[PDB]
């Protein structure tokens, strides 16, 4: 409950000084961003240590500080752990400053705020001054102006238009691609001018924010002038802009500011940015508890057995060594533990945390800089804003799609029509679900089509003022023949009533309609169409393309260019659009063809197919009857391509029974009935008998490739829901549009009836809401299973039955309420083959994400642009957002952003399949590459009692990690690509490895602990048993015997089979990867060969020329190599012939040329693509 | 504009190979990997047979041998000769006891006379072996002073407060005079004397010679430096005490830069076995023929009932006789040889096409 005072001081509810008011308001800014800069090191910190290892790190740090266990330098080990955290969140910071930068162009882009004072403002003339977005704050008075975004939620106050009316374009709070009508306040309607508002002093006393975006309540107190008393005036919903809403055909509206920041509705319908930890990293702390249990059971064997040692009696410890005391120590398994703890402590890796990111930093790189993923029309590259969860889109199983601005382009085509029965009207939309049968041979159609609208642009020039040129005519029907006349005769009209058909209908079109007209300012002998809905925006203009050019309106009538002449058509009365109408009707007059005469009245009424057949006359002598199959032929024709269809329907009047009707009509207008059905049945009453003119039909555009690519993204087996926030039937068309629908499903309708939610009563029995039940069991008997979701998790099928689900949002609400109910909506959708929930508010988006990604262990993906699908972007696994010509906030809130729909499929399909593969395979190599290592200093502890020395010198301990094996494992996660970008695309069922997750598994992982722990039996025993019979290994006689010498042996094994086994699970051997390979093992040759030459080695002062000039180690070295590589290249080895996975036989056969014939970078979904 | 450079490293699009393991380029790299091993492990078991060797033990040599020639039991010496592979007259041992020593631990002279029958070449190394001696624990191995070793006068608190690497537990002694070779490494060194020669018995003037030089590395000699204390300032080692009884004179002070029996026990032996290099002839044949060595008995083994032996051998060029280099190499080819075949046979059996196995179109 907040009461915004204007232009008048606060009552004293403002108890709290340093700064007057108590409620304290968030200022008007956006935030998108994971981080604010005060508790960014805080957060990130525990961000990096639920990573499991990383706690590891710091109990080791901790115990190696105390000088129990004699670690030396215990400050310069703590090195290692500060430097990777420090640069964990510089990356962090850095990838966090990418979306303040969008938080500056949003809170600084220039409205109009009043220069009066605002006394609802925190411490710390009268025009209206351009001032910041930031810059508003709950009180102000805005002017938004034409075409630009509306910055806060504004009570409407005036207009530029008389009586205060507005439109505003609410497809970025919803999917509504029509305007919505917003009507200011009719006390503060006659305020105009700056110097108006300043005078004007009021209050509105309002309710809390509360995220509904259909309803608002408030109410505006104004003491009366002249007259003290105080005026309450009610606000409700259509006398608000809201903050996604965009101010069109206005030149201004002003208003007061009520909810900034955090209060809007689009801000409350959405969340802080969450951080997205991916499924693999998710899944590396079990891998790591698997090795916080290998490092227990070494450090608890070699605890043991040290203890043993301590308590023998006849050993050289007495001696020599001081340790005289034969006692001292029963079980001293304590103190021998953790000295094994920080000897083993390399076997789980400092390295792990930092290769992992650094190779998801880099694959979020490669998103950005391709030139596919590039949208040249907005100049804008695939932004990568997420930059550690490239792998989660390798294992995208729901896709969870907008419709509105994602798959459509927000462009209406007239594209066919229906005169007298017949058809007219050409275009190639989507006859291409012939790809089973027939070719993508006809893009010779596509010029058929093109040759057929410039004969037609042609063939139109007539005298018309604006058939201005092709670029804004988009009905392509060569069919416009005025045929039997001026050949003849001059005169004519014997014959040929299909022209006389042909000029009344688009005469229709040009006249039922609630079009403006707008001078263009560019071209100013031009004008254009200023209309509501883009429906009638398209009717208009291809009548006047025809011949038929409306050019402007009187208080008479309508002024329409008919051919030329400029007949006057006096307009008698206008019957509105309406959402419970589904009808737009127009009353025009026919002049008078006898003098001393009042003409008759002609009723134009247009609207929706299924309701204007019923209002059709059935008694009839003329072709009334028989045409009445052929466009409803064609208007079912017309629906399974996608178009939206729309009949035109007429009756001529006698003009005295008009006058009765218009004796009725003023009836129910002198009164206030129009909430009452007063007006509804006076209209009601002339629309019963009516004569068919014919039916339109409307494409609304998709995007370039949307087609193609759900076409691609099914075949992966990725299923698509589409989520939307308009109209019903609107999403039906965009299904059959978009290959969706298919003319042979069977829509499940769910549609309730009842307006009753389950929110309070009728326990032990109902009758009205138990429907949404009743035929979700109903439903489950053609899809015959009643609730085993268990069963289903098991199953990533499409499905292959022909269902699907229309759900309207509303019975949506009681779908997602109870436990029993939610099981089976999402059993009933999971078998179905196509999803469409309508009218859908932002949270249901989310909550339709979070009941599959719940109860389904499954990834989700979340497409969309707007503010309605912030939430449903936020809640997913990865968020996709669309950016347009705008700065687009589900650009913003999103982890990647690419500027068209079809680039979907080149992300998810190539990128996401890479970085998936990529990171599956690393984190097992990587593993295995330390334990190979690490464990030889176990094995070590059998020869020395488990006493605690070292195998390796200290700068092989450092720098194994660090230097001689670091390199091939990043630059497998970074560049490892198992098939071409193109094979990616042209093949997309190799995406279902990801969905079955047959990649990365916690069973493949402990085989690369089986292999990793093989071969440091390999890597240790097979130095051991060349030393084991008389420690005599070089071929002068000297000794190499110091156990840094044989450490020497053991890791030149160890770093070679490391990075040949990294060599070998790599597909395409670049050389980039090639030459790293090669350096990372000549740099443990190297690095020996330079440090074993000082005198600061100090106890391996000349190892590399003792080593590597002995024999023995180059014949230790190629056989302990073999049997390392050789139990995983011929299991591999069977593996590939007899077991061969999808993408091992694709490979096959891309060898073998059954891929040459595509181009580098081949796009499936691009219409300017090659022919193949 | 913000169009991305395309410059095949940003479009991932570098010059590459994509193997592809079909069995007509697997089972061939099978084949060739056997062969080479099986020549190679062929090889080096021709040169490993042909090392001779001399393992004798004496550590037993003060009880279990007396003041005349008996010989060896069976279970302290072997003998290696691959062109007598039959041999087996047993060494002859004998007692000296010196009882003029007074530390009635290990005391005295070992005598052993061993019998060669073929000639070990130009190069003869004389080793000896210690067993159940453990040179590598964690304190012992860390015990000794990096300064010292290069030749320096260390202070008390650079040999003693050193981070990693200290004479911990040998620092000083009583009056304060600090250890030159400190710490555990250097204070047990092993002390048994062994001769500058073998002498031939049954020969006079036909004694084959050895020498302490040429035992360590030559290039260990630019770390192990002559030490720059005076005699006031360094003791000799707690165990040394004997060798020096009246501690270190201005004459007598050991230059660890010539001295390379103290060079090699400062690397210190890996393992629980451990063979060190102290007699060395670069220059001459060891004729096939009975010969002497006089061990002065100073080294105690038997508080801890270790072994302590002597290794006489010319090696290889892979070092010591050690059969295992040969045999692994012959079982890497036999396993390469093995699965080539059980791949093949799987595959002309089983098998399958290079084109369609693949699970989307079944
Ligand atoms: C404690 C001591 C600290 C000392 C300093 C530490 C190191 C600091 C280094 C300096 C800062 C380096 C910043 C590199 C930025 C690279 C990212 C980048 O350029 O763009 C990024 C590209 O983002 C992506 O989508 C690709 C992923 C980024 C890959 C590279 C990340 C590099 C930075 C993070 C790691 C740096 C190393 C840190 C070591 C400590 C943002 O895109 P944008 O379109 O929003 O950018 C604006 C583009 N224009 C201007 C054309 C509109
Ligand atoms: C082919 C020639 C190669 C030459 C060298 C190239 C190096 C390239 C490195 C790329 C990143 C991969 C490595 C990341 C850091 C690994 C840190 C590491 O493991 O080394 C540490 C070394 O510790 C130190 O004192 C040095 C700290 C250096 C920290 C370096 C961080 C590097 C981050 C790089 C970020 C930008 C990357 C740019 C693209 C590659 C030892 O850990 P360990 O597990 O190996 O051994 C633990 C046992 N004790 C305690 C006894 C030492
Ligand atoms: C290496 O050689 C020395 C002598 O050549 C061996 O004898 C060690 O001699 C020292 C001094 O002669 C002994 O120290 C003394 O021990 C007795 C009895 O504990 C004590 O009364 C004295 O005050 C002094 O501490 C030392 O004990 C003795 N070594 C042993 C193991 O008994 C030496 O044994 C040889 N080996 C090593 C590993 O140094
Ligand atoms: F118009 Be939307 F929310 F893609
Ligand atoms: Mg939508």
């Amino acid at each position: 409950l907040r009461t915004v005072y204007y232009n008048m001081p606060l009552p004293k509810d403002m108890i709290d000084e340093e700064g007057n008011p108590i409620m304290q308001y968030p200022r008007n800014k956006i935030r998108t961003t994971k981080y604010t800069p005060l508790t960014f090191l805080p957060k990130n910190i525990l961000f990096q240590f639920h990573n499991f290892a990383n706690v590891y790190f710091l109990v080791l740090i901790i115990l190696g500080a105390f000088q129990i266990f004699g670690v030396t330098n215990p400050g310069l080990s703590a090195v290692p752990l500060v430097v990777i955290v420090i640069i964990t969140a510089i990356k962090d910071a850095i990838e966090d400053s990418r979306r303040t930068v969008l938080d500056l162009e949003v809170n600084n882009t220039k409205t109009h705020i009043l220069e009066g004072v605002e006394n609802e403002n925190v411490s710390t003339d009268c025009k209206f001054a351009k001032n910041y977005w930031k810059g508003v704050k709950v009180g102000d008075i805005v002017r938004i102006h034409n075409n630009d975004e509306i910055p806060a939620d504004i009570i409407l106050l005036s207009t530029s238009d008389t009586d205060g009316a507005c439109y505003v374009e609410t497809k970025n709070l919803d999917g509504e691609t029509n305007l919505k009508v917003r009507q200011s306040l009719k006390c503060t309607n006659t305020i105009r001018t700056s110097k108006d508002i300043a005078r004007t002093k009021f209050w509105i006393e309002s309710e809390g924010p509360h995220s509904n975006l259909y309803t608002y309540q408030g109410n505006m107190k104004w003491r009366n002038l002249a007259d003290g008393e105080i005026r309450n005036e009610p606000i409700t919903i259509n006398n608000v802009l809201l903050r996604g809403c965009t101010l069109r055909n206005t030149k201004w509206a002003m208003g007061v500011v009520m909810f900034t920041g955090g209060d809007t509705k689009i801000m409350l319908n959405s969340g802080i940015t969450p951080t997205k930890k991916s499924r693999i990293s998710r899944e590396l702390n079990f891998s790591v508890v698997i090795n916080f249990v290998l490092l227990f059971i070494l450090c608890f064997v070699s605890g043991i057995a040290n203890g043993v040692y301590y308590d023998k009696k006849g050993r050289s410890r007495f001696s020599y060594e001081f340790g005289t005391i034969a006692g001292s120590a029963a079980t001293n398994g304590f103190v021998s533990f953790w000295v094994a703890v920080i000897l083993y402590q390399s076997l789980v890796p400092i390295s792990l945390y930092i290769s992992v990111e650094i190779i998801k930093t880099a694959q979020a790189a490669f998103i950005y800089g391709d030139v596919l993923l590039y949208n040249a029309k907005l100049d804008y590259p695939c932004t990568p804003k997420s930059w550690n969860i490239s792998d989660d889109l390798g294992q995208v199983e729901y896709i969870f799609s907008d419709k509105t601005g994602t798959l459509t382009q927000n462009v209406m085509e007239f594209k066919k029509c229906t005169i007298n029965g017949v058809s007219y009207g050409r275009a190639y939309t989507e006859a291409l679900a012939g790809l089973r049968k027939r070719q993508g041979i006809d893009v010779e159609t596509e010029g058929r089509r093109e040759k057929a609208e410039i004969a037609k642009d042609r063939d139109t020039m007539i005298d018309e003022l604006r058939a201005l040129s092709g670029n804004s005519q988009f009905y392509p029907e060569e069919v416009t023949f005025v045929s039997k006349e001026f050949v003849r005769d001059l005169k004519g009209a014997s014959g040929e009533v299909q022209q006389r058909c042909c000029e009344h209908f688009m005469l229709a079109l040009a006249l039922c309609h609630s079009v403006l007209v707008e001078a263009n300012p560019d071209n100013p002998k031009k004008l254009d169409l200023k209309a509501q809905s883009p429906d009638e925006a398209a009717l208009v203009a291809t009548a006047r393309d025809v011949g038929f050019s409306f050019v402007g309106k009187t208080k008479k009538g309508l002024i329409i260019e008919m051919q030329g002449i400029q007949k006057e058509f006096e307009i008698l009365n206008i019957l509105e659009f309406n959402s419970s109408r589904k009808r737009m009707s127009c009353i025009v007059k026919i002049p008078g063809l006898n003098p001393g005469d009042e003409p008759r009245a002609l009723l134009i009424c247009k609207g929706a197919d299924s309701i204007i057949y019923s209002r059709l006359s059935r008694q009839s002598g003329s072709n009334s009857e028989a045409i009445l199959e052929k466009t409803a032929l064609h208007l079912e024709q017309y629906a399974t391509e996608g178009l939206r269809t729309l009949c035109i329907a007429q009756r001529e009047l006698s003009w005295s029974e008009y006058e009765k009707w218009n004796e009725k009509y003023d009836i129910a207008a002198a009164s206030l009935a129009n909430r009452e059905d007063e007006l509804e049945v006076v209209a009601d009453s002339i629309e019963r008998e009516l004569i068919l003119l014919g039916g339109t039909a409307i494409e609304d555009r998709l995007q370039d490739g949307v087609p193609d690519c759900i076409e691609l993204l099914a075949e992966a087996g990725i299923k698509l829901w589409v989520l939307t926030g308009d109209k019903v039937e609107t999403a039906i068309n965009i299904g059959f549009s978009c290959n969706l629908l298919n003319n042979e499903m069977e829509l499940l309708v769910i549609k309730t009836t009842g307006d009753d939610v389950k929110e309070f009563g009728s326990e032990p029995s109902e009758i009205v809401d138990a429907l949404l039940s009743k035929y979700l069991k109903e439903y489950f008997n053609l899809t015959g299973s009643e609730e085993e979701i268990f069963e289903a998790k098991k199953d990533h099928e499409f499905p292959k039955g022909n269902y699907a689900i229309v759900i309207d949002g509303d019975a949506l609400k009681l779908a997602l309420y109870g436990e029993d109910i939610r099981r089976k909506f999402l059993l009933l959708c999971k078998n179905c083959r196509a999803v469409l929930c309508c009218r859908v508010s932002p949270s249901q988006k989310a909550a339709v994400v979070k009941l599959v990604k719940d109860s389904l262990d499954v990834m989700t993906l979340a497409i969309g642009d707007g503010s309605n699908d912030v939430a449903m972007i936020q809640s997913a696994d990865v968020g996709i957002g669309i950016a347009g010509e705008e700065g687009r906030q589900a650009v913003m809130c999103s982890d990647y952003a690419i500027g068209q729909f079809r680039y979907l499929a080149r992300l998810v399909l190539v990128h996401g399949r890479w970085s998936y593969k990529r990171l599956a395979e690393m984190i097992p190599e990587f593993f295995y590459k330390n334990m190979i290592f690490a464990l030889a200093l176990f094995w070590y502890g059998i020869y020395n009692d488990f006493d605690g020395s070292y195998l390796y010198e200290y700068t092989y301990m450092m720098f194994y990690n660090l230097a001689f094996t670091s390199l091939p494992v990043i630059f497998l996660g970074i560049l490892d690509q198992d098939v071409n970008d193109t094979i990616s695309l042209v093949v997309p069922q190799l995406y279902r490895v990801g969905i079955l997750r047959k990649e990365w598994n916690q069973r493949k992982f402990l085989w690369y602990m089986l292999d990793g722990l093989y071969q440091s039996i390999i890597c240790f025993f097979f130095p051991y048993l060349v030393y084991h019979k008389n420690m005599i290994v070089t071929s002068n006689g000297l000794g190499l015997d110091h156990r840094y010498f044989v450490g020497v042996y053991v890791t030149t094994i160890a770093v070679i089979s490391c990075n040949t086994y990294v060599l070998l699970h790599q597909y395409r051997w670049d050389w980039f990867s090639g030459l790293f390979i090669a350096l990372s093992c000549l740099v443990v040759f190297a690095w020996t060969g330079i440090w074993s030459s000082a005198i600061a080695s100090r106890e391996f002062f000349k190892a590399a020329a003792r080593i590597y000039g002995a024999p023995s180690f180059w014949a230790v070295f190629f056989v302990a190599v073999l049997f390392c590589l050789l139990p995983r290249f011929t299991y591999d080895s069977f593996q590939k012939f007899f077991y061969p996975t999808d993408v091992e036989i694709v490979r096959e056969m891309w060898q073998h040329g059954h891929f040459d014939h595509y181009p580098p970078g081949y796009d499936p979904t691009d219409p300017n693509r090659p022919k193949v | 504009n913000r169009r991305p450079k395309e410059d095949a490293f940003t479009q991932q699009r570098l010059a590459a190979i994509n193997p592809v393991l079909t069995p007509r380029t697997v089972l061939p790299l099978y084949l060739l990997i056997a062969v080479v091993f099986v020549i190679v492990g062929g090889c080096i078991l021709a040169q490993n047979s042909k090392v001779d060797e001399v393992t004798i033990y004496y550590q037993d040599c003060m009880t279990n041998a007396t003041s005349s020639w008996s010989d060896i039991p069976s279970e302290h010496w072997q003998f290696v000769f691959h062109k007598y592979k039959t041999y087996n007259t047993a060494p002859q041992w004998r007692f000296v006891d010196d009882e003029s020593d007074d530390f009635t631990k290990q005391r005295g002279t070992c005598q052993i006379r061993f019998t060669t029958p073929s000639d070990m070449k130009n190069n003869v190394y004389l080793n000896y072996v210690l067993e159940k001696f453990a040179a590598n624990h964690r304190r012992y191995v860390l015990s000794f002073s990096e300064d010292q070793i290069r030749g320096e006068d260390a202070s008390y608190e650079t040999v003693h407060d050193a981070t990693g690497i200290n004479c911990k537990p040998l620092s000083k002694n009583a009056d304060g005079k600090i250890y030159y070779p400190c710490g555990l490494i250097a204070n047990s060194m092993f002390n048994d004397t062994f001769p500058l020669q073998l002498t031939n018995v049954g020969d006079t003037s036909n004694n084959y010679s050895l020498t302490n030089k040429g035992i360590n590395w030559e290039s260990d000699k630019k770390r192990y430096k002559k030490t720059k204390y005076n005699y006031t300032q360094i003791a000799p080692p707690p165990y040394w005490e004997k060798m020096y009884p009246d501690g270190y004179n201005e004459t007598n002070i050991p230059d660890i830069q010539d001295w390379e029996e103290f060079q090699n026990w400062m690397r210190p032996g890996a393992f629980d076995k451990i063979t060190k290099l102290i007699r060395i002839n670069k220059n001459d044949t060891l004729p096939a023929g009975e010969y002497q060595l006089d061990i002065g008995l100073h080294w105690p083994v038997l508080e801890f009932n270790g072994k302590k032996g002597i290794y006489l051998t010319h090696g290889s060029h892979l070092g010591g006789r050690n059969p295992f280099l040969g045999i692994v190499y012959l079982i890497g080819g036999c396993i390469c040889a093995a699965m080539a075949l059980i791949l093949l046979t799987f595959w002309l059996f089983g098998g399958r096409k290079i084109a369609d196995a693949s699970s989307l179109s079944w």
